[PDB]
């Protein structure tokens, strides 16, 4: 019974701001140290700040210090981290961690992990994706193998689902990861090779499922 | 602050063997280094501190060693759950700092990418942009790098690439890469272009399409 419970995922207009949440009601919560590293898409860690509860003694990264507010509450032994000002740049996962509750030194690594909240800054609202085919054709046809595909664009937030045939094609199939777009709306590609020879016999749909948006889609793609 | 550099950044092996990570700290820390590992899409996990100290539960074939400046990670005979990325941290003192990470891969022979090059579709011209989209399939290792040719004319800028993880049955990279204009500059050129450039391809190989056929 001695976790980190972190808030749910959550989705901010830039300029807002964000309060994160990590429950540790296991042990004495004065023995943690609740600390917060961040994760941004692609990169590294990094140290946000922490807190030791009661006691009340909190350090913070220079490179947030302004923006960000890291507090922890007895009553219910919760800890939080608040950054405000939102920007693009802040989309990233966000993490608490401590070094495991002692029980009456405290080293600052982390035992303990929370499962992370990941935090996106979009201008954008929720919206359903459109869906446009990656036909095959002679420049996508290398020797008997030809790829195909369906770009599943602007839609907001993640994430959508990428079926091939109902499920029934998954053999070849490559789903890439959704990439956040200048415009803050996702959009992802979702490919299959298949045998050329097939191209006039044989049907290619990729269903494509955006609950966020209750949005279901069936393209067919067919050869230019 | 006290700045801590892993290498190598990307580290290829084989279930079975011996690998060794290092990580150095700008000025001294004692024994005060910690190692966790992370998976994609999940949360980092302890498995060293104090520079030698294995957290319980973690295998025996994971061992660390150092003090001062100079630390490393060990795996004496590494097995599929291994791969993965792995972080040093010091915790001497804050702003508590880590390493950029060491991505432990699965080592494969090299294996160029099949390309292939997709038009926009005239459904998406409807609405104003286009979207021409390059695929490299297949290739490993995972460097590589596309660039988008617009009658001759190199592109900057108006590009987003993505990549796949390893393939856990082929262990090759897929990647995607994505040229937006809008529909106003796409109808205004005529050849379109994505050139690779890969260790497994002697010379860049280039697909391309003259718009409209
Ligand atoms: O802990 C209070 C102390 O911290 C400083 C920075 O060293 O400000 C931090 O704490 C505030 C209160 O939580 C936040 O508003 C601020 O963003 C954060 O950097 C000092 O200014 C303050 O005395
Ligand atoms: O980090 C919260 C913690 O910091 C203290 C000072 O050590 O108070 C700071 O943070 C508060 C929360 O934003 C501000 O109200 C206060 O002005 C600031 O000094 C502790 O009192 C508090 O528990
Ligand atoms: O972990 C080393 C580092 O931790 C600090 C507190 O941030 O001291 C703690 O760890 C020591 C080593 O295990 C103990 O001697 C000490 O009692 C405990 O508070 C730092 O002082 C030290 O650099
Ligand atoms: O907070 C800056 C500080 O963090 C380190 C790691 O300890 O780098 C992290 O933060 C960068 C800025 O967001 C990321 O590029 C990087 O991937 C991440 O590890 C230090 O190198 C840096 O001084």
């Amino acid at each position: 019974e001695v976790q980190l419970v972190q808030s749910g995922a959550e989705v901010k207009k830039p300029g807002s701001s964000v309060k994160v949440s990590c429950k540790a009601s296991g042990g004495t919560f004065s023995n943690y140290a609740i600390n917060w590293v961040r994760q941004a898409p692609g990169q590294g860690l990094e140290w946000m700040g922490g807190i030791i509860p009661i006691f009340n003694i909190a350090h913070y990264a220079q490179r947030f210090q302004g923006r960000v507010s890291i507090t922890a509450d007895e009553s219910t032994s919760t800890a939080y981290m608040e950054l405000s000002s939102l920007r693009s740049e802040d989309t990233a996962v966000f993490y608490c961690a401590s070094p495991y509750p002692n029980d009456y030194g405290m080293s600052w690594y982390f035992d303990l992990w929370g499962r992370g909240t990941l935090v996106t800054v979009s201008p954008a609202s929720t919206k359903g994706p459109s869906v446009f085919p990656l036909a095959p054709s002679s420049k996508s046809t290398s020797g008997g193998t030809a790829a195909l595909g369906c770009l599943v664009k602007d839609y907001f937030p993640e994430p959508v689902t990428v079926s091939w045939n109902s499920g029934a094609l998954t053999s070849g199939v490559h789903t890439f990861p959704a990439v956040l777009q200048s415009s803050g709306l996702y959009s992802l590609s979702s490919v299959v090779t298949v045998p050329s020879s097939s191209l006039g016999t044989q049907t290619y749909i990729c269903n494509v499922n955006h609950k966020p948006s209750n949005t279901k889609v069936d393209k067919k793609v067919e050869p230019k | 602050d006290i700045q801590m550099t892993q290498s190598p950044s990307t580290l290829s092996a084989s279930v079975g063997d011996r690998v060794t990570i290092t990580c150095r700290a700008s000025q001294s820390i004692s024994n005060w280094l910690a190692w966790y590992q992370q998976k994609p899409g999940r949360a980092p996990k302890l498995l060293m501190y104090k520079a030698s100290s294995l957290k319980s539960g973690v295998p025996s074939r994971f061992s660390g060693s150092g003090s001062g400046t100079e630390f490393t990670l060990t795996i004496s005979s590494l097995q599929s759950d291994d791969f993965a990325t792995y972080y040093c941290q010091q915790h001497d003192s804050s702003p508590y700092t880590f390493g950029q990470g060491t991505k432990l891969e699965i080592k494969r022979t090299v294996a160029a990418p099949s390309v292939f090059i997709f038009p926009p579709s005239d459904e998406q011209l409807k609405s104003g942009t286009a979207s021409v989209v390059c695929l490299l399939n297949n290739f490993y290792p995972r460097e590589a790098k596309v660039q988008w040719k617009v009658d001759n004319a190199l592109q900057s800028g108006n590009s987003q690439e993505s990549v796949t993880e390893q393939d856990s049955k082929d262990s090759t990279y897929s990647l995607s890469s994505t040229l937006t204009l809008s529909k106003a500059d796409y109808e205004k050129h005529k050849l379109y272009a994505c050139e690779v450039t890969h260790q497994g391809l002697s010379s860049p190989v280039t697909k391309s399409f003259n718009r409209g056929e």
